[PDB]
């Protein structure tokens, strides 16, 4: 059974840029590469297929070319909206088999997260469960840090954060913080702090509440 | 106008079966080579099989051979897959896909249908209107969020007044806690729009039948 190995795993590259990804096949597969895009949220579109010929539809910016057991990939012009995660597969013969997938994201100007928190619905307290919620929405590069603080003493427990792929839109990242606390727990203190460290701002961004107010 | 529809994804006990079904259209069905494929959660695609026309040629990879068989009707226009003995290790979204023309590689694929295999059980979401804080500063622009909790399995279907609010929407990826998912999301529009305007968040989960809709609404007394 043949193995399609890819690399590399992942690119991180400017608008503009040229970028080539590299698959190996374990044995001989003469021409019978394809290479398909899957963008976020999306089925895998076909641009790439024996080898070197662009599907009926697909832009100049994609090539491809290799023969035997050395395949390549090229986007010549990276474009926002090219981010995607691709992936090659040999069809030459049965099991036709998949790589395992490069991802792509794009570079931008630094933004700063938008920052916005929420006390628990209204709707949530009969069920005794508490849900604070913080939104750390369009903001770049990627890496981002949030802090729980609970009447300034910082909360670790409970926390479950969720990300968003990059937005083809803007080139952005977004971010969900959610704590959970009984409704007991939540009663006993009365200030909510949720915390946004980011290299945008050299002291983090702090958006906090009040349990009554 | 080609297209693809999976069906038939749900949840499933281990050891157990399950018939997925694909309804195709826009073109001569019984013209061209179909297959299957899976994509399990973070992980890469895989080659489950593939069916020529007549049905006369079917190959399967190696580990779902035995397992797993893949038939078609060409007069109902429908591609089947048959799971059986069922693991963990199935878990993923099942694709089918579209030989193209004298190739063997996947020219149309569709949007997938979603297989968990499990043994807990069906779980209804809690839906939770989130509208800012009490004491409301006037910005530019006001974030609304719409939190959808304990559920089982996946997936959830979120949109904003049934969907045509679509710009300034962020709905993040599902996070599991003790066999129960957890999802939310968040909208922004210009201050002008809301609350003047209603803003509802629709959610749907399939697996227990359940269609619920909440109006979100500043915080304070009525
Ligand atoms: C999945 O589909 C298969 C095939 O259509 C079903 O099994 C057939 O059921 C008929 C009853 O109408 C039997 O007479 C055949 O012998 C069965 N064929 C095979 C190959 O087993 C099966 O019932 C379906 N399973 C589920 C869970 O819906």
């Amino acid at each position: 059974s043949i193995v399609m190995t890819q690399t590399p795993k992942f690119l991180l590259v400017s608008a503009g840029d040229r970028i080539t990804i590299t698959c190996k096949a374990s044995q001989s597969v003469r021409n019978d590469v394809a290479w398909y895009q899957q963008k976020p949220g999306q089925s895998p579109k076909l641009l790439i297929y024996f080898a070197s010929n662009r599907y009926t539809g697909v832009p100049d910016r994609f090539t491809g070319s290799g023969s035997g057991t050395d395949f390549t990939f090229t986007i010549s012009t990276v474009q926002a909206e090219d981010l995607a995660v691709y992936f090659c597969q040999q069809g030459y013969t049965s099991p036709r088999t998949f790589g395992g997938g490069t991802k792509l994201e794009i570079k931008r100007a630094d933004a700063a997260p938008t920052v916005s928190i929420f006390p628990p619905s209204s709707e949530q307290l009969t069920s005794g469960g508490a849900s604070v919620v913080c939104f750390l929405n369009n903001f770049y590069p990627k890496d981002i840090n949030v802090k729980w603080k609970i009447d300034g003493s910082e909360r670790q427990n409970g926390v479950l954060n969720s990300w968003t792929d990059q937005d083809s839109k803007d080139s952005t990242y977004s971010m969900s913080s959610t704590l959970t606390l009984t409704k007991d727990e939540y009663e006993r203190h009365n200030s909510y702090t949720c915390e946004a460290t980011h290299k945008t701002s050299t002291s983090p961004i702090v958006k906090s509440f009040n349990r009554n107010e | 106008n080609v297209n693809l529809l999976e069906s038939g994804g749900g949840l499933v006990q281990p050891g157990g079966s399950l018939n997925l079904s694909c309804a195709a259209s826009g073109f001569d069905f019984s013209r061209y080579w179909m297959s299957w494929a899976r994509q399990a959660p973070g992980k890469g695609q895989e080659w489950i099989g593939e069916i020529n026309p007549g049905s006369s040629t079917i190959k399967y990879t190696p580990s779902l051979k035995d397992k797993f068989i893949i038939s078609r009707d060409n007069a109902k226009n429908t591609l089947y897959l048959q799971m059986s003995k069922v693991s963990s290790e199935d878990t993923a979204l099942y694709y089918c896909a579209r030989y193209g023309s004298y190739v063997y590689a996947m020219d149309y694929w569709g949007p997938g249908t979603s297989v968990t295999v499990s043994s807990a059980k069906t779980t209804a979401p809690s839906v939770y209107p989130l509208a800012p804080v009490c004491g409301d500063t006037t910005g530019s622009s006001v974030t609304l969020g719409c939190l959808v909790k304990g559920y089982f399995p996946e997936p959830v279907t979120l949109t904003w007044n049934s969907g045509s609010l679509s710009s300034g929407v962020h709905t993040f990826p599902a996070v599991l806690q003790s066999d129960l998912y957890t999802l939310s999301s968040s909208v922004t529009v210009t201050s002008s729009t809301w609350p003047s305007q209603s803003i509802t968040c629709n959610v749907a989960h399939p697996a227990s039948s359940t269609k619920v809709d909440k109006k979100i609404e500043p915080r304070g007394p009525t």
